[PDB]
């Protein structure tokens, strides 16, 4: 199998992300349409500068690569560290937060910053894309941001590295090798999955069963690991996210 | 060619000229305001002439006043509710764009009648935009329609005034000394209408012109 | 001749991108009210009055990016007169 | 009543945990890396095969951040001073642990990779090496982990 | 459906020397047939044409002396076209000489 | 403040029509293979990417932490 | 995680691209604010194409090549096959 | 409540981001451009293929840059003296970070460049092999504003 | 309340700034001047144009100088006890900064005076590389700018 057709989409996707802003994805695939518009001429020019004609014979992956890093700049809210505002950021009511015992607020903010407290009973509501601008101008934007950052990784990764191993069985179906499927295959699939599988939607889980209300002594996702990795099952400090998942 | 001019074809463009401009001037230009008093228990801390004033884009979650807080004679802000520009910017806009359509479509019936004529491409280009701006004027306008009443149900006084918790402490009172005005929306709105219904016997013109 | 494209296509390229940047830049900085959650920085020391000083600054900040618009324009229009010069 | 200046161990814990691992690192890359530039002087086509100790070095780059990162995010000031200490000895335990395998896959893989071109039979032996190599990585990361959590 | 390598076979052309002259040829204009070797234990003087591939190359070698010499002269040398049709007859040597 | 329904339902059925109609619209010519997995590639990536990171947007856990002058300009502009 | 590090690595030297220079650029003087901005906004403009477009997306391009080829053909592209050469000559240009 | 000139390890943090980091591409130019000395003499149409380490090694100076102007800037007086700790440990992890990957770029780039000069094929190993000096210096950074920011 | 003893944090801030960069323009013009010294033989026409690393860490010494005067200026006795230690920790940076950078630049461009000699075609690629080192110690004054304002 050519692994060529699938490294067309997937390539350009990781350098995205790799390089996930929208002004630079624009200065770059203006580059990339100059390369091709001056297609022609390019062609028959010599150029000695092997640099410019490595760059140039991959000029197509260079616009893949600029097109697909608008899109994640456009996902992740990000161009020459700003975000783009919809005006979509509905989470916050400042006038109600003042409203929920925040009176006289500013006497002290003259000095300190305040930070809005979870779960006030009247905030609530997603952004139409991405990540909120009110983020892109907090403090706590590390913790926040940083975090499913790195789970978004793991996912990503977790599903590429699935479709190597159904590559690895079309080889085996197509070369004949029935040991390679039943020894092979197969039980390694399920191994990787057996682990990884559950660790995708135990995050998923937690993402979507466990809010503010239970922030007080909220689980931990990589505590859980843990105590399956290592099998160790105390009684209390760590919510349980279901019962019998011991 | 002044038969051309003289056909109803183009005359109808003219009158949408006309009356869509008419219409756009007056959606986003309308003014108005409403004055509040407060019967507060301490005379001291009383007022009499509250003045609100709203106009376009009609951000009311962006608007304020201040009102006295009944407590020792001082102050509080009052931020009115509802964010109506997301329909009434959006129609302004697109009846400006779409009348600046319709210039082009009167300045391609006045010089350019020869390519109006070569081969009928004038009015099938026509038409198809004719058309998309007809069924976007039907979604703005509907939604902008549904905006003000929303508005008009907004500017109730009694609403802000139940909730307001200074409001509702015995002996301090507050009743609206003026009420709004928002006639000149309704003539709009009805301007709107207008533009619309010639549009769509203009399409209705413009296709037979192409059969 | 004078002053060849070999040497000016950047200045053309850049020009080009700078009035873009700009344009975008100003219309952020008027039309939208400079919000301050795309634009934090400012300089104002004393706003207890309100926001009205805030909003007239608006204005300046956004002009003082038009300068650059305009001479961006003028350098990109006699890069182009050299490129000419074939 | 917790005794303060306890953190001098988990913040030092989680650098530790990373400081000898990027020794271990930039030693890893550093003989193989020469012998691999000799290999491919004098026979280019087996370039392509004596990669894998610089990936093992990246491996062992992982040994130490993955300590390094879960000391620093299971952080805080008001700590028992206990968990931290705890954290200190992992850090260092792990640390080391890379520097060794830092030594040993550099050593290693430049000596097999100036093997396996003479004799061929040579680099099955030096692919092995490198397995226990990463083998005592794995070890020092064994500890690390059971000190992160007791 | 799984992409992988175009499906290769090899071909056996048995024919006459002239028409494997005039094949050979044909298949030069064309350029999608890898010729392999099946003698490789027989050196160039032993495959009876070193002395076809001396001449050319001691023309070539004269061909570039001519070369800088018009370099020295400064002739535009367009080289356009008539150039890939390329006969084969044997006149070719009086043409060299 | 929006129904998160609402975009999954539009970005389910945008990226999956998109997915899903792919194959039964290319002609068939030297390059029909590649096309169709290039765009189901694309399209799934795309649309797991969206997903992910609305997901992480929903339910918080904390709000941000904002400057007093923040408070200020946000208290006057709007919401 | 490499993906996580270099998006960080990205945003954070955006973010200090902005701070340090375009930052200091706006001022309460009016003329000379905007003739300082010109030449300060010149000087982001060739740092911004010079840090992040052209070194850092080099590396991006190289992780993602490795990440290619260690990450994902080590599972299926198992072994190698001969390299065909079909003879032509290309030599026209040549 | 807070001890005396509390900021000081951070300060010591911003210092050590790019102390060892100035140490450490130092270090990588130093033994590069030697080399390149001499590959010049018998090839000299390789003198662009010359900068490819050496952009790359400006690299670490950048990373010694990220966190120590961010520290620079982020720094005040009244601080609870832990964040001051976990300062010095980013600091102190980025710099020597950056000595793990200056020694491995001046060394690999050295002897790379060396057998390029020779065989034009170990370019692409060359390359390859130079990968993980940055990843390393990566991990560094990681940690570092892990640190910084937790 | 300023603890007694708090100046000489900036004063010897200011006094490593430039001292620990003389140290690195001494090498600098050590060792390049050495071997221009020897390349003058075989071509006396270069001796002229070989200057320039020389120059440079001129320049690198200019840094460490700029930041020992400019805490010069800001020098006071009342200070806050925290001005004084960023004094401090920008002095060492920009001092040592300065000594790796002349260290560097003067092995390399004594061995890019050899190979300019040897070959006449390295004497642009050499002032590249050596370009990158004063970059490098510019970076060192970067961040010392940045503290002793602060």
């Amino acid at each position: 199998i050519n692994p060529a057709p699938y490294t067309v989409i997937t390539f350009p996707f990781l350098f995205a992300v790799m390089f996930g802003d929208f002004g630079h994805g624009i200065l770059m695939t203006l580059f990339a349409v100059w390369m091709v518009l001056r297609e022609s001429r390019i062609l028959s020019q010599k150029h000695e500068n092997e640099m410019f004609s490595m760059v140039f014979s991959g000029r197509y992956i260079i616009l893949l690569m600029g097109l697909f890093s608008i899109y994640t700049g456009l996902i992740y809210n990000d161009c020459f560290s700003k975000s783009l505002n919809i005006f979509g950021s509905s989470w916050s009511v400042r006038p109600m937060f003042t409203q929920g015992n925040w009176t006289e607020e500013t006497l002290l903010g003259s000095s300190v910053l305040q930070l809005n407290p979870a779960i006030p009973g009247v905030f609530g509501g997603p952004y139409p894309f991405g990540i909120d601008p009110i983020w892109n101008i907090a403090t706590n934007k590390l913790t926040f941001l940083n975090s499913f950052k790195m789970k978004m990784s793991v996912i990503l990764g977790i599903i590429h590295m699935l479709f190597g191993v159904s590559l690895s069985l079309f080889n085996h179906i197509y070369f004949k090798k029935p040991l390679n499927i039943y020894f092979g295959f197969i039980p390694e699939i399920i191994f990787m999955s057996s682990l990884f599988g559950y660790l995708v939607i135990l995050i998923f889980y937690k993402w979507t069963a466990y809010d503010a209300h239970s922030s007080r002594n909220a689980p931990s996702l990589l505590i859980h690991f843990i105590n399956m990795f290592l099998f160790s099952y105390p009684e209390s400090g760590n919510a349980m996210l279901y019962s019998g998942q011991k | 060619q002044f038969r051309v001019v003289k056909e109803p074809l183009g005359f109808v463009k003219v009158l949408q000229w006309v009356f869509a401009i008419f219409a756009f001037a007056t959606c986003g230009s309308y003014t108005g305001e409403l004055r509040l008093s407060v019967e507060c228990a301490n005379k001291t801390e009383s007022a009499l002439n509250i003045e609100v004033e709203f106009e376009y884009p009609f951000r009311l979650h962006q608007v304020y006043f201040d009102a006295p807080s009944c407590v020792k004679g001082g102050t509080t802000k009052i931020f009115l509710v509802g964010d109506y520009s997301s329909s009434a910017e959006f129609f302004v806009t697109v009846a400006v764009f779409a009348f600046l359509y319709s210039m082009g479509a009167l300045a391609t019936y006045i010089f350019l009648q020869n390519k109006y004529r070569e081969n009928n491409k004038g009015p099938m280009m026509d038409f198809l935009a004719t058309a998309v701006f007809a069924f976007m004027w039907l979604v703005s306008s509907s939604a902008w329609a549904k905006g003000l009443s929303d508005v008009k149900m907004a500017t109730d006084p009694e609403n802000i005034i139940k909730e307001m918790p200074m409001c509702r402490q015995t002996g301090n009172t507050c009743k609206e000394l003026r009420d709004p005005v928002t006639s000149g929306l309704n003539t709009s709105v009805v301007f709107g209408f207008l533009n619309l219904v010639l549009w769509v016997g203009n399409l209705w013109f413009v296709f037979k012109e192409t059969g | 001749l004078c002053c060849g494209p070999k040497l000016a296509a950047c200045g053309i390229v850049l020009s080009a991108w700078g009035v873009i940047m700009l344009i975008m830049l100003g219309i952020f900085f008027n039309v939208h009210s400079a919000v301050l959650i795309e634009d934090v920085p400012f300089t104002e020391k004393d706003f207890e009055n309100g926001p009205q000083n805030i909003y007239n600054l608006y204005e300046q900040v956004s002009y003082n990016c038009f300068i650059a618009a305009g001479l961006y324009l003028l350098l990109g229009g006699f890069s182009f007169c050299q490129v000419r010069l074939n | 009543n917790n005794p303060e200046y306890s953190s001098f161990f988990g913040v030092m814990g989680a650098s530790s945990a990373m400081v000898f691992s990027a020794m271990g690192a930039a030693y890893g890359t550093a003989k193989s890396g020469t012998g691999i530039a000799a290999m491919s002087v004098m026979r280019p086509e087996l370039i392509m095969k004596s990669i894998i100790p610089v990936v093992m070095a990246g491996i062992i780059a992982i040994y130490g951040l993955v300590v390094a990162v879960l000391i620093a995010n299971s952080l805080t000031d008001g700590i028992t001073l206990y968990r931290s200490f705890l954290q200190l000895g992992a850090g260092l335990s792990v640390g080391l642990s890379g520097l060794a395998a830092g030594f040993a896959i550099g050593i290693v893989g430049d000596a097999g990779v100036r093997g396996t071109a003479q004799q061929p039979r040579l680099f099955v032996g030096m692919i092995l090496i490198l397995i226990f190599a990463e083998v005592l990585g794995l070890y020092g990361l064994i500890v690390a982990l059971i000190l992160s959590t007791k | 459906e799984l992409f992988r390598s175009e499906e290769m076979t090899l071909a056996q052309l048995f024919l006459q020397s002239e028409a494997a002259y005039c094949c050979v040829s044909e298949l030069g204009e064309l350029g999608k047939v890898q010729f392999r070797d099946l003698n490789p234990d027989v050196n160039v003087f032993q495959r009876k044409f070193v002395n076809e591939v001396r001449r050319c190359e001691e023309m070539d070698r004269k061909l570039r002396f001519v070369e800088k010499e018009i370099r020295k002269a400064n002739i535009p040398i367009m080289d356009t076209g008539e150039n890939p049709e390329v006969p084969f007859p044997r006149d070719m040597i009086d043409l060299e000489a | 403040a929006h129904s998160f329904a609402l975009p999954v339902i539009i970005f389910t059925t945008f990226w999956g029509l998109i997915g899903i109609a792919g194959p039964w619209f290319v002609p068939k010519g030297p390059n029909r293979g590649v096309i169709i997995t290039m765009l189901v590639a694309t399209a799934v990536c795309c649309y797991l990417f969206w997903l992910i990171a609305i997901l992480a947007q929903l339910n918080p856990l904390f709000g941000p932490q904002l400057k007093n002058e923040t408070i200020w300009y946000v208290r006057f502009l709007w919401e | 995680l490499r993906l996580w590090a270099l998006s960080l690595a990205h945003a954070q030297l955006s973010e200090v691209l902005w701070t340090m220079v375009i930052h200091i650029g706006l001022h309460v003087r009016s003329l000379a604010g905007g003739l300082g901005l010109f030449f300060i906004f010149a000087a982001f403009a060739t740092l911004t194409v010079a840090i992040l477009l052209i070194m850092e997306g080099l590396s991006a391009f190289l992780h993602a090549l490795r990440l290619h080829w260690v990450e994902f053909q080590n599972k299926f592209y198992t072994g190698t096959g001969f390299k065909f050469l079909p003879f032509s000559f290309e030599h026209i240009r040549e």
